[PDB]
């Protein structure tokens, strides 16, 4: 059973940078696919990025590009999101989820989810 | 990995790689069988255990149906063509028989066909064996409402497998594009792929890269016998790794030279494979992908050479057109352009709006110094590895 | 970017009636595709991948249907437990994208 956990930064100042890690447990990391997720509320969820299994792809949305640099880290089986210039629009839920193996690209076991706000 | 940016041209070269090849093919066939269920019918009202049951009943109705039409007088034609050619061969009564003798006792048997092949046979027994046992024992006089609703519950748990498969076979008319996890379970393929007859290292490379595995290969039906599905599946074979391989990336050189633009495109484009024997050239985009340091090519669409890469056919493959093209040459750990064309080109970072707004001449890069590149608007994305 | 519009964007129906919900896409994506279910305030969780599948530990009264470009979901029998917010999301390539939603009520 995997099981993923997220990590706490709540609430951070516009202009700076804001991070969190999902700490991936029970499956190994380098096997299948591993992308973030985001949803601010009242609206539906848009794709953020992904690290394709070993293709170390990296990739990300085209709008938000520029921006992020997210980075896997085969250490202590843990996957952070650093952002570059927080603005007060991105308020939202963070979700990390997995990806799967065969050919659909089946994203499931999704994480608990946590809230992060932008204030002065 | 360790990309040259060539000093003299418009067309880098890059060392380092380790390739592995595509073979051939390892063909495995299952023998699915749904049990007896045609006898049991329930006259009730509508209930929990009729609507699976005529699911069942409906989905082998129209795997049959799919399989009559079937019957017609991301990879190359030649896997397709192997396929039919190895179901054809699969589809006949005698052997149809002998494939279900030798699935009769046990559950793993390296049988043979007519020809030479490999079709070692695994058989999947749960669907067949609830039915047998459970489901008529609970039955009873035709009694479909039933309190059991765990055994509702298994039923409808067990019953997916065979549902999934007919519906993924009757979606794309009999062959599917590739090997979804119901086709082949993790523990089916992990023997599979380590029964063929290839070496240790192979059989560890294919181990971590079972996604490519999956990704590469893909299933055919060969047709309803009585009250059971039997299909096959192939699995790539990765026969060769571990040789030394190059990409060319070239292009146009142009030089302004005040309305006459002179431009040197060389034709040699491609992943250049020297394995034991010949060197291998392949010229479709789709046959390679980067799996980090290594580079997986299909020897199925290759092309012999001899000797090359002095970068000077003998005086080699080049052209010098006077109509330049602007586009962006992703190589692995760079990117090289060569738009002038009246053009907007810049350079773009991952903290920072605008830096360094590039001018054109073909120009040069080392990797990290950008992440998207622009020309007129235009967004391209760096691989960063 | 390949945009997916959904229709309807919220609906109502009374228990054991058939419900409908199609998703369209600008540029055909072939078989792959995805279906989702998000109750209010939790973690999405899988339902439909490939379009016509079904996967694991999930009641079978949820059934996709494909036709070239344009993809379905049925529920083929409305419950009590069945108040939540359905997507569709592609897998051609990179990159992937989601639908706007839709919204399901009952009486
Ligand atoms: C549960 O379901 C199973 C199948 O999953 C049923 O088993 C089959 O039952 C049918 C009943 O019709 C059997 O069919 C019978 O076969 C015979 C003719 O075909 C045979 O041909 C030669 C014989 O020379 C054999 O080599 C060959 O294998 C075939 O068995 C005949 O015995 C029957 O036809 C006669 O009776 C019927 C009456 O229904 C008349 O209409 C005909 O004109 C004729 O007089 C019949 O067709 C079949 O063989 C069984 N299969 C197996 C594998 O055993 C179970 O019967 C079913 N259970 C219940 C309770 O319904
Ligand atoms: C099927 O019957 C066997 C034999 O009694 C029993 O052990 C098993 O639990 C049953 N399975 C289900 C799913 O009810």
């Amino acid at each position: 059973e995997v099981q993923l956990v997220q990590s706490g930064a709540e609430v951070k100042k516009p202009g700076e940078s804001l991070r969190i890690s999902c700490k991936g447990s029970g499956y190994d990391f380098p096997s299948y696919w591993i992308s973030w997720v985001r949803q601010m509320p009242g609206k539906g969820l848009e794709w953020m990025g992904r690290i394709d299994p070993t293709d170390s792809n990296t990739n990300y949305s085209p709008s938000f590009q520029g921006h992020v640099t997210l980075s896997a880290d085969k250490s202590i089986s843990t996957a952070y999101l650093q952002w570059s210039s927080l603005k007060a629009s991105d308020t939202a839920i963070y979700y990390c989820a997995r990806h799967s193996d065969s050919w659909s690209y089946y994203e499931d076991s999704w994480g608990q989810g946590t809230l992060v706000t932008v204030s002065s | 990995l360790k990309e040259s940016y060539l000093e003299e041209s418009c067309s880098t070269i890059t060392e380092g790689y380790l390739s592995v090849l595509r073979t051939g093919w390892y063909t495995n066939v299952f023998t699915l069988e749904v049990g007896d269920v045609e006898n049991l019918t329930c006259t009730d009202g509508p209930s929990l255990i009729k609507t699976e049951l005529d699911l069942t009943k409906s989905a082998l109705r129209e795997l049959k149906t799919v399989s009559a039409d079937q019957l017609a007088r991301v990879a190359t034609a030649a896997a397709v063509t192997a396929g039919i050619a190895i179901a054809k061969t699969i589809r006949l009564e005698s052997e149809v028989n002998a494939i279900k003798g030798a699935l009769k006792t046990t559950n793993e048997a390296v049988s043979t066909l007519g020809n030479g092949v490999r079709v070692l046979a695994t058989a999947v027994r749960e669907l067949k064996e609830f039915v047998s046992k459970n489901l008529t024992s609970a039955i009873n006089k035709n009694k479909c409402d039933i309190a059991d609703l765990k055994m509702a519950v298994s039923f409808s748990q067990f019953n997916r497998r065979f549902l999934n498969v007919v519906r993924q076979f009757s979606d794309n008319a009999g062959i599917t594009p590739a090997i979804s996890l119901d086709l082949m379970t993790d523990a089916e393929l992990a023997r599979a792929v380590s029964y063929m007859p290839t070496s240790a290292g192979q059989i560890k490379l294919m181990l971590e890269n079972r996604a490519m595995v999956r990704r590469k290969g893909f299933g055919i039906l060969i047709g309803v016998y009585g009250s059971s599905v039997i299909y096959m599946v192939q699995l790539p074979i990765f026969g060769v790794i571990d040789t030394p391989c190059w990409i060319i990336k070239a292009a146009p050189s142009c030089s302004e030279k005040d309305g006459n633009y002179a431009c040197l495109l060389r034709e040699d484009q491609g992943w250049y494979c020297k394995n034991a024997g010949s060197t291998v050239y392949y010229p479709n985009e789709k046959d390679c992908e980067t799996r980090g340091d290594h580079v997986f090519c299909d020897t199925a669409a290759g092309i012999n050479v001899a000797e090359q890469s002095r970068e000077c056919n003998y005086p080699c493959k080049v052209s010098t057109g006077r109509h330049p093209i602007s586009m962006v040459a992703l190589s692995p750990l760079g990117a090289l352009v060569a738009c002038y064309k009246g053009v907007s080109c810049s350079i773009g970072s991952n903290r920072v709006g605008i830096i360094k707004q590039l001018p054109k001449g073909c120009s040069y890069i080392t990797n990290q110094d950008a992440d998207t590149v622009t020309i007129d608007n235009t967004v391209y994305q760096l691989s960063k590895v | 970017d390949i945009q997916m519009t959904q229709s309807p964007s919220s609906l109502s129906a009374s228990v054991g009636d058939r419900v409908t919900i199609t998703c369209r896409a600008s540029q055909s994506i072939s078989t792959y595709l995805n279906w989702y279910q998000q109750k209010p305030g939790k973690a999405p969780k899988l339902l439909i991948y490939a379009a016509s599948s079904l996967q694991s530990g999930v009641p079978s009264r949820f059934s996709g249907r494909l036709s070239g470009t344009d993809f379905t979901l049925t529920i083929s029998s409305l419950q009590p437990e069945d108040f939540a917010t359905y997507y569709c999301q592609q897998t051609y390539s990179s990159p992937r994208t989601f639908g706007q939603g839709t919204k399901v009520e009952i009486k």
